[PDB]
RNA sequence: CGAUGUCGGCUCGUCGCAUCCUGGGGCUGAAGAAGGUCCCAAGGGUUGGGCUGUUCGCCCAUUAAAGCGGCACGCGAGCUG
RNA sequence: CGCUGAAAGCAUCUAAGCGGGAAGCCCGCCCCAAGAUGAGGCCUCCCACGGCAGCCGGUAAGGACCCGGGAAGACCA
């Protein structure tokens, strides 16, 4: 069940068979494995990988001293993929082929105080007819005497957005191992720069 | 008029050893385990098998019989055997045998391959009849009912899987 | 379904 | 099947039975199947 | 002359197999041992039971058809958050979870309630990790 | 009655199931396709328009379908009026 | 809808037992989640400091403050 770590560059597309293909283009390898968890030991399998490397004047101390246990240069993210073992002290892109179908995540860009037509895509009010101040408003919100409440659950305004989305099954476009690159059909939570997750996809 | 207390007759050479609440029946053709109340006794004597029922309540009544013919099933299993013969009828409609297995060309757009369980034989005689074999009763008219299952008797012609010996009734279109 | 109205339209409150 | 509250034999061919605590009648006869409901 | 009010005790641990015992009428003994009312000299406002451990909560019995149709609920607060999960389900899946919910329901409410029902350690299977404390084994 | 704002619409739902569709099924005066009738099923779905303040209804064009009810005839300290 | 099968010599899906069977139910997918006070687990780091399950003081690993900022953001985080 294989898995590893990256960040988002940016995306473009290429042009393939006549089409031209959107993609995502992401700097995955190489991820130095840092721990792993076993039944015997923690109950369930999966591996700690790291990514990108660190200034060592930036690391405490008892963060130095896991990272020496593994023998493995300080780096600036820890993150596990569950029910993965690989092989080597080293997960790279080539644990991915072009044609193979991946799920990736992302911490969404972050849109804080969101109204209730960007989050829920409400409705809103009418612009005119005698709208009055209430063109975004989200309408009633409950019932009368009964029940008297508002449901636990209730879409409202509130923060939305810089939260872990998974994409599911998208295509791998290409692979280029000089660079750890990994190049996805599509769109990818994030921005430009932040850390995704590229994992096997879950779907048939 | 009573099944309970009929004694069923145990040729040579099968045996029947009695635990609490099993059978166990074993014969030329192999083994059959047959659970059993703990309330009635199954009792060995020489060349037969009897069970006995502890009052005249309902259930125990009911009992009875249902032991009675479960044991003397399993005899006859492992001694005789057991089997069930289906036809197939209509124009397009064929079985032949793929190895172990048993594949069924009934109109769909495709064959249908029976997997015989384990204590079940498959055998195609001819083309349009078939042949299922075992040592458990239930297991051999279950597996039987399976395989007609897959295209049952239509209501207007003489076409599908048919045991042997079912009568054919059909109903008039317009 | 149209009945009774069973109050005036009422007017935002006169000033106390 | 007739779903109804009234079942009956319409038939003599017709059988009732009791089956996991339902009453049903069972006839050779299609048309006569019911269960009480 | 007041009635006796019993200075702090060290309380006694005590193990029970609950394999083929009846859930309902083992449950109320349980609770009695909780609730310390074996003792001349309980007081009602204070914990000085019994802790209590249970092993083999996953052979506990039942009559009639209860294993289908007794149904466990739990609501979430949310529209259509009511859960049914049947005792068959329940005993799969958290066996240990039914003796519980029986004893919960048979101990006060109130904050000493939800204290003595602390006390009580249910295990699915033979054993235990309460060896520190020597239980002593109870027929009940 | 020292005030429980009252039709319809909008908005936002949520529930019931006597189910409109979709899934499963028995009977059919079920050849097939298509229907009818009953049973199980509430997961999801259940369109846009002309008229009229209308709810309802009729009509146009579609649809798998264009369900019926409850929530103070749900919802005016949410809007309309 | 069955298989096997008594009561009830036959029959019966049922009384013992076994099978098939829904967009529905449970799991599976995605997100939250140990205030899950039943407060879980694993890896690593510090250490057995002074004066008198308590207090007072200096530190350790670490943390905060302050500052430059940020596809994070109302302040906070
Ligand atoms: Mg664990
Ligand atoms: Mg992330
Ligand atoms: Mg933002
Ligand atoms: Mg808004
Ligand atoms: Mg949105
Ligand atoms: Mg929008
Ligand atoms: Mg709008
Ligand atoms: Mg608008
Ligand atoms: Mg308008
Ligand atoms: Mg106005
Ligand atoms: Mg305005
Ligand atoms: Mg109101
Ligand atoms: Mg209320
Ligand atoms: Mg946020
Ligand atoms: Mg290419
Ligand atoms: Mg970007
Ligand atoms: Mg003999
Ligand atoms: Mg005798
Ligand atoms: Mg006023
Ligand atoms: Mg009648
Ligand atoms: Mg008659
Ligand atoms: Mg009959
Ligand atoms: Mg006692
Ligand atoms: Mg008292
Ligand atoms: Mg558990
Ligand atoms: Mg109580
Ligand atoms: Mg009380
Ligand atoms: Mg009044
Ligand atoms: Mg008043
Ligand atoms: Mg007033
Ligand atoms: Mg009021
Ligand atoms: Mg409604
Ligand atoms: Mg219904
Ligand atoms: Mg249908
Ligand atoms: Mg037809
Ligand atoms: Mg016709
Ligand atoms: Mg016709
Ligand atoms: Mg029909
Ligand atoms: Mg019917
Ligand atoms: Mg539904
Ligand atoms: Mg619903
Ligand atoms: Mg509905
Ligand atoms: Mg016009
Ligand atoms: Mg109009
Ligand atoms: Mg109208
Ligand atoms: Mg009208
Ligand atoms: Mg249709
Ligand atoms: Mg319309
Ligand atoms: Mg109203
Ligand atoms: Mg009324
Ligand atoms: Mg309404
Ligand atoms: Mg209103
Ligand atoms: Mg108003
Ligand atoms: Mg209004
Ligand atoms: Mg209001
Ligand atoms: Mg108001
Ligand atoms: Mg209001
Ligand atoms: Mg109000
Ligand atoms: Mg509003
Ligand atoms: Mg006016
Ligand atoms: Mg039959
Ligand atoms: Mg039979
Ligand atoms: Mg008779
Ligand atoms: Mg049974
Ligand atoms: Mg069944
Ligand atoms: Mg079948
Ligand atoms: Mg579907
Ligand atoms: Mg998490
Ligand atoms: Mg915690
Ligand atoms: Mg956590
Ligand atoms: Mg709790
Ligand atoms: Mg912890
Ligand atoms: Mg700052
Ligand atoms: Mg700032
Ligand atoms: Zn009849």
């Amino acid at each position: 069940m294989k898995g590893i770590l990256g960040v988002k560059v940016g995306m473009t597309r290429i042009f393939r068979d006549d089409r031209a293909v959107p993609v995502t283009v992401i700097l995955a390898g190489p991820c130095p494995v840092v721990q792993r968890r076993t039944p015997e030991k923690d109950g369930y399998t999966a591996v700690q990988l790291g990514f990108l490397p660190q200034n060592p004047k930036r690391v405490n101390r008892p963060l130095k001293g896991h990272f020496a246990k593994a023998g493995v240069e300080p780096v600036r993210i820890l993150r596990e993929i569950r029910d993965f073992n690989p092989e080597g002290d080293t997960v790279t892109v080539e644990i991915f082929k072009p044609g193979e179908r991946v799920d990736v995540t992302g911490t969404s860009k972050g849109r804080g105080f969101a109204g209730v037509m960007k989050r829920w895509n409400f409705a809103g009010g009418p612009d005119s007819h005698g709208a009055h101040k209430i063109h975004r408003h989200p309408g009633s919100i409950g019932n009368r005497k009964t029940p008297g409440r508002v449901y636990k659950g209730k879409k409202m305004a509130g923060h939305y957005g810089a939260e872990r989305v998974t994409v599911m099954n998208l295509e791998v476009v290409d692979v280029i191992p000089e660079e750890n690159l990994l190049l996805v059909k599509g769109a990818v939570p994030g921005p430009n720069g932040g850390l995704v997750i590229v994992r096997e996809t879950k779907k048939a | 008029s009573r099944i309970g207390r009929l004694p069923i007759p145990v040729p040579k050479g099968v045996s029947v050893e009695v635990a609490p609440g099993r059978v166990k029946v074993k014969g030329p053709k192999g083994e059959l385990e047959v659970p059993v109340s703990p309330e009635m006794r199954v009792v060995v004597e020489e060349g037969v098998v009897r069970v006995e029922r502890p009052s005249d309540e309902r259930r125990h009544k009911s009992l009875h019989g249902l032991t009675r013919t479960l044991i003397a099933n399993a005899v006859k299993g492992v001694s005789e055997g057991y089997s069930k013969e289906l036809l197939i009828k209509g124009i397009g409609y064929r079985a032949r045998l793929v190895g172990r297995a048993l594949e069924l060309t009934v109109g769909f757009s495709h064959p249908v391959v029976v997997e015989p369980p384990e204590g079940i034989t498959f055998e195609v005689p001819e083309p349009t009849r078939v042949r299922v074999s075992g040592i458990d009763k239930q297991k051999v008219g279950q597996v039987a009912a399976n395989i007609r299952a897959i295209r049952k008797p239509s209501a207007y012609h003489e076409k599908g899987i048919y045991y042997a010996g079912e009568p054919v009734r059909l109903k008039p279109g317009k | 379904v149209d009945k009774g109205s069973y109050l005036p339209r009422p007017t935002p409150p006169r000033p106390i | 099947m007739k779903v109804r509250a009234s079942v009956k034999r319409i038939c003599d061919k017709c059988k009732v039975i009791r089956r996991h605590g339902r009453v049903y009648v069972i006839c050779e006869n299609p048309k006569h199947k019911q269960r009480q409901g | 002359m007041k009635t006796y009010v019993p200075k702090q005790v060290e309380p006694r641990w005590v193990l029970i197999d609950a394999e083929g015992k009846t859930l309902g009428r083992l449950a109320t003994k349980i609770a009695t041992l909780l609730r310390g009312k074996h003792r001349p000299d309980w007081t009602p406002n204070v914990a000085m039971g019994d802790f209590v451990v249970v092993v083999n909560a996953d052979k506990i019995r039942v009559t009639g058809k209860k294993l289908e149709q007794k149904i466990y609920t739990r609501y979430s607060g949310y529209p259509g958050g009511l859960k049914k999960i049947p005792l068959e389900k329940m005993l799969a899946t958290h066996p240990e979870r039914v003796l519980e919910h029986a004893v919960k329901g048979m101990l006060p409410k109130g904050p000493l309630g939800r204290r003595l029902f602390k006390r009580l350690k249910v295990y699915a299977g033979p054993d235990h990790p309460h060896q520190a404390q020597r239980p002593e084994k109870l027929e009940v």
